């Protein structure tokens, strides 16, 4: 009964959807763009399938990039720690297995066994990947399938099976050069082809300046951070708390509205047009998944198009 | 290979408008949440006969027929 | 088979010795000549910074990890080895070598019971402790990413044999290198000579090149001490003593004027270089490190004279750097 | 006797599967082939197992399955909503639906038209999607001649061109159906080995 | 240059009075006499010097 009622006080306020945003990985300092980012990959997108077995993703995938030392790893940990399940793993990856599944045969008269991947163990989770611009090439083919289609498909010496891989994947990158060079597009500062890139939903961008007040300011709060230990800290909601919201968000299955499904027309036909190429079908999705998982975060069951309009900022924000 | 399908992306502005409004209309169309079981057949066919001349599993079947 | 009250006492007595870092420095190696901000460095990654166990934050490390790589003349195994006489927990190891245990926890067959027992690798065994690696430049690719990993999450986790379990391998790294060639070449960058990626290389607090650069005088000073082989110092044991005591009871935590020297000389360092001539990670090492020096003192409070000797160890490896 | 084994998808990942061990009895025999997915109706039976007590220390009974039916699971994970042994077979009522519904003139144009009809355009890929579904009529002149009578088809297209749902759709519409990826696929996985 | 083998190293230090303690004992003479230092020198040139130069 208590928890009920910190429920119904949580979304009675008027700005709750700032707070959570706010209340995302509170050890980052000023980098509210990317938890606004990962707050949603956990509420995520409905999930829904046509009338003749087709599947239309519902899980949201970002890719964060950004120099050396810019907490590219920290928001990684964060969601390890915190979301119900999930991986972290590298692109590098040591085992046989690697991020998808592989086959391994007991010595002798032993038939042909599955071994385990980093993507298969994260179903129904997110998957965190440290080093997305190393992963093996096996892999980088292999990913193609797991990321919009969701499953495994091997065929293999008398073995042959599909495997699950509803996951969400949050991956780090580093620039192809040692830093981003604001001047090339984000294509060329990244190692990853076309095809791989218009699979991911939100792309993220951290940049590493000199300003005198900028670094005084992170150095000041790393400090603190071990010398008041938890007191330095002081989220607007618990991580408790967040999570009880979250799961609650989860329920509702929003749906667009009449005004919603007109506008969303609209806004996609002219994100095409300034491509004329980044942009493509799985983008027009991309805005129905951010839509209902900002839906989510208000927990409100109808799309309206503050909404949608919302979900063409972020994708703008990743050209 | 007996048949070769080139399939090309192409920015245009009908072409564009037409896709994203039947994307959406599936996509709407597919929500899981819009005798019982009699009920549920009947409201998964009406669902069905939108978009689709022929019922799936008798299409299935009239394919498995013509070929055997 | 073939702590009391008094070793307290003898240990607060070795404390209020006012050259105590200097008789520590000269006790971890006493026949290593001429490698001072070596073994002062080697002394405080064997203290140890100081562990936090955060609610809200996660987990920071602690640990200091030091690469000892330079021309293969100088002395630079014999430091390993010493290392591991000291420590009271580690293991020896080089990279890509049969007679070690391994880096990594793997599933084996027990000849013996003919039974599945899941064995830990060195690196899991060392927990609390310096793992020496004496070879780190030949390695498997999955040793490396093994690496890797627990030098970022610092555990390992496996998912084989039907197995889902994770280990704890909150440990310290001291590795050695060698250059591509039979010298390191001043002109190329330390990275160029290592021949280790630059991901793993960044991740060292201290990085110390110790060179064999050709020096009359040098020279005949090596001479005249080798020669000889054919101040006091403390005994192994007692050492070791001491560096379980301090592991074991002191917890050093930063005060305000420490803050304001940490942030003072971040900055500084920062403002130097456009070039970046250090990164956040060059904060974090050195908290680790005046932690350590505070704990060295049996100190529970860092005061500026720990952030000035942190400061200076930091920069020196930087320099060279 | 089959050994029946947990499906890779249904077992928790990372973990050892389970088996049991199915006796099927007369008319029950060849109708499962190895590495198919099937569902088995049947009766939990227990025995007396000496050597089974004897390693396990316990007076532990071994268990087997009795099978009463069998239904061919493989390729077919979007058709668990139908009901019967079989989902591809006919009854003589539908057969006759079957026939009045192939005197209509439009019937090709409703074929295609019914092929993956949640994807929007493309009406050259469902084409051809349909008529390798049909398929030709295999020959063989005077027992010399052999000629294929499969259509073969390729799509080369963009990254978003709606290719992946299109052979999903293939692989739920066809009777037997095999899904393989690029990398996923060995040289003896395909074929025999 | 690129002829020599390679630099001179205390493991040569460490080599050299092996060699001398080695000569010593066949010697059978407690001291280590300075000819058997200039013998093990010059047995050192003339293992890799004597032939390469050739
Ligand atoms: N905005 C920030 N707020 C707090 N700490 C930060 C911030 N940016 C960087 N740091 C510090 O940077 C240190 C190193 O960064 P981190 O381990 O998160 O990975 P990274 O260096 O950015 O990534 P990678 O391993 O891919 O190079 C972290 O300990 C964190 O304390
Ligand atoms: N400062 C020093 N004090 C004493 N001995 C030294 C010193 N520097 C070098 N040496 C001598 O150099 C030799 C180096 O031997 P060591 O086993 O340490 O080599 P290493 O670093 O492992 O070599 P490599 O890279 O060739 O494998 C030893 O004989 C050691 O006595
Ligand atoms: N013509 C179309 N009609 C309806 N939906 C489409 C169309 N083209 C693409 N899509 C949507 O975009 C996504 C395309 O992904 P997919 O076809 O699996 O990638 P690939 O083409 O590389 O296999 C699908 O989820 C699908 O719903
Ligand atoms: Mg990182
Ligand atoms: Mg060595
Ligand atoms: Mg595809």
């Amino acid at each position: 009964s208590d928890e009920i009622n910190e429920l119904k006080e949580m979304v009675k306020d008027e700005h709750i959807y700032d707070k959570l945003v706010r209340s995302i990985a509170p050890a980052v300092f000023g980098h509210e763009a990317v938890k606004k980012g990962i707050l949603l990959q956990m509420l995520g997108g409905v999930h829904k399938s046509t009338v003749e077995g087709i599947k239309l993703r519902g899980d949201i995938n970002i890719c964060v990039v950004g120099d050396p030392s810019t907490s590219k790893s920290q928001f990684l940990k964060y969601v390890v720690g915190f979301a119900p399940r999930s991986v972290y793993t590298s692109g590098k990856a040591s085992s046989a297995a690697g991020l998808t599944a592989a086959v391994v045969r007991d010595e002798e008269g032993g038939d042909y066994t599955i071994e385990a991947g980093a993507l298969m163990l994260a179903d129904n989770g997110i998957c965190c990947i440290d080093e997305f611009d190393k992963m093996d090439i096996s892999d980088q083919v292999a990913i193609h399938e797991a990321m919009e289609q969701q499953t495994i498909s091997i065929a293999k010496a008398g073995i042959h099976a599909t495997l699950n891989a509803r996951t969400s994947i949050l991956a780090a990158a580093n620039p192809v050069g040692g830093r981003y060079n604001r001047k090339l597009s984000l294509r060329g500062n990244l190692n990853m082809t076309a095809p791989i890139m218009s699979r991911f939903d939100l792309f993220f961008v951290i940049l590493d300046d000199c300003n005198e007040k900028i670094d005084t300011e992170l150095a000041s709060h790393i400090v603190d951070l071990h010398m008041k230990r938890d007191e330095a800290i002081e989220p607007p909601f618990s991580a408790e708390q967040l999570r009880r919201y979250i799961k609650y968000a989860r329920t509702f299955k929003p749906i667009l509205t009449k005004e919603a499904r007109s506008y969303l027309v609209e806004k996609y036909k002219e994100l095409r047009k300034d491509d004329a190429y980044r942009i493509t079908v799985r983008q027009l999705e991309s805005m129905i998944r951010l839509s209902e998982a900002i839906a989510r975060a208000n927990c409100v069951d109808e799309i309206t198009p503050s909404f949608i309009a919302e979900a063409y900022d972020l994708l703008r924000q990743s050209i | 290979f007996d048949i070769l399908c080139v399939v090309r992306d192409l920015v245009d502005e009908e072409a564009d408008e037409r896709l994203a409004t039947f994307v959406v209309d599936s996509h709407v169309r597919s929500h899981p949440e819009n005798n019982a079981r009699q009920r549920r057949l009947q409201r998964q066919r009406k669902k069905e006969e939108e978009i689709s001349p022929i019922p799936q599993e008798l299409l299935m079947k009239y394919i498995h027929y013509a070929r055997t | 088979k073939v702590i009391t009250d008094q070793d307290l006492a003898k240990i607060r007595e070795v404390a209020a010795r006012e050259d105590l870092y200097s008789l520590l420095a000269r006790s971890i190696a006493p026949s290593i000549y001429e490698l001072e901000d070596v073994k002062k460095g080697i002394l405080l990654q064997l203290f140890g910074g100081t562990n936090k166990t955060f609610t809200k934050g996660g987990r920071y490390r602690g640990d200091i990890n030091i690469l000892l790589c330079g021309d293969p003349s100088t002395s630079k195994s014999q430091i390993l080895q010493y290392v591991h006489k000291i420590t009271p927990r580690g293991v020896y190891t080089s990279g890509k070598g049969s007679s070690a245990v391994g880096l990594t926890a793997y599933i084996t067959r027990d000849v013996d019971t003919k039974q599945l027992v899941l064995e830990s690798g060195a690196l899991v065994l060392s927990d609390g402790g310096v793992c020496c690696i004496d070879e780190f430049d030949k390695m498997s690719d999955s040793t490396r990413s093994v690496l890797h990993e627990v030098m970022e999450q610092q555990t390992i986790s496996i998912a084989k044999a039907g197995i889902i379990t994770t280990l704890n391998a909150r440990s310290s790294i001291l590795a050695s290198a060698n250059p591509i060639g039979s010298r390191y070449n001043p002109n190329l960058p330390v990275t160029e000579n290592i021949d280790l990626p630059p991901p793993l290389l960044s991740r060292f607090d201290l990085v110390y090149l110790v060179l064999d650069k050709v020096d009359e005088k040098n020279d005949r000073e090596l001479a005249k001490h080798l020669t000889n082989l054919y101040d006091d110092v403390l005994p192994v044991e007692f050492l070791t003593m001491y560096i379980s005591y301090a592991k074991e009871h002191i917890h050093p935590i930063i005060t305000e004027a420490a803050k304001t020297e940490l942030v003072r000389a971040y900055v500084g360092m920062r403002k130097m270089g456009k070039r970046i001539t250090a990164t956040t990670r060059q904060l974090e090492s050195m908290i680790r490190l005046a932690e350590a020096h505070a704990k060295m003192k049996l100190k529970n409070v860092v005061e500026l004279e720990d952030v000035q000797e942190a400061v200076r160890l930091i920069r020196s490896a930087i320099k060279d750097y | 006797r089959v050994t029946l084994q947990e499906a890779p998808g249904t077992v928790p990942p990372g973990r050892l599967p389970r088996h049991r061990e199915v006796i099927l009895l007369a008319d029950l025999v060849d109708v499962s082939k190895p590495g198919e997915e099937v569902e088995v109706t049947g009766i939990y039976k227990n025995n007396y197992d000496g050597n089974l007590n004897a390693k396990n220390g316990f007076p532990v009974f071994a268990t087997i399955i009795e099978a009463n039916s069998i239904k061919r699971r493989e390729g077919n994970t979007a058709n668990e909503g139908e009901e019967g042994l079989d989902v591809f077979s006919w009854t003589e009522e539908e057969e006759r639906e079957f026939r009045k519904i192939s005197r209509d003139r439009g019937i090709i144009d409703k074929i295609i038209s019914s092929m993956a009809p949640s994807i929007y355009g493309h009406r050259d890929i469902k084409t051809a999607v349909a008529c390798s579904l049909f398929g030709g009529v295999p020959k063989n002149v005077n027992g010399k001649h052999s000629i294929r009578g499969d259509i073969n088809v390729l799509l080369l297209g963009d990254p978003g061109t709606a290719k992946s749902q299109i052979l999903k759709y293939v692989e739920k519409t066809a009777h037997r159906a095999v899904f393989a990826t690029g990398q996923g696929a060995s040289a003896v996985g395909l074929t025999a080995s | 240059s690129k002829f020599s083998f390679g630099q001179a190293t205390p493991r040569t230090l460490l080599g050299i009075i092996r060699l001398s303690q080695a000569l010593a004992k066949l010697r059978l003479a407690d001291m280590v006499d300075i000819d058997d230092v200039e013998e093990a020198l010059r047995l050192v040139r003339v293992s890799k010097e004597s032939l390469y130069q050739e």
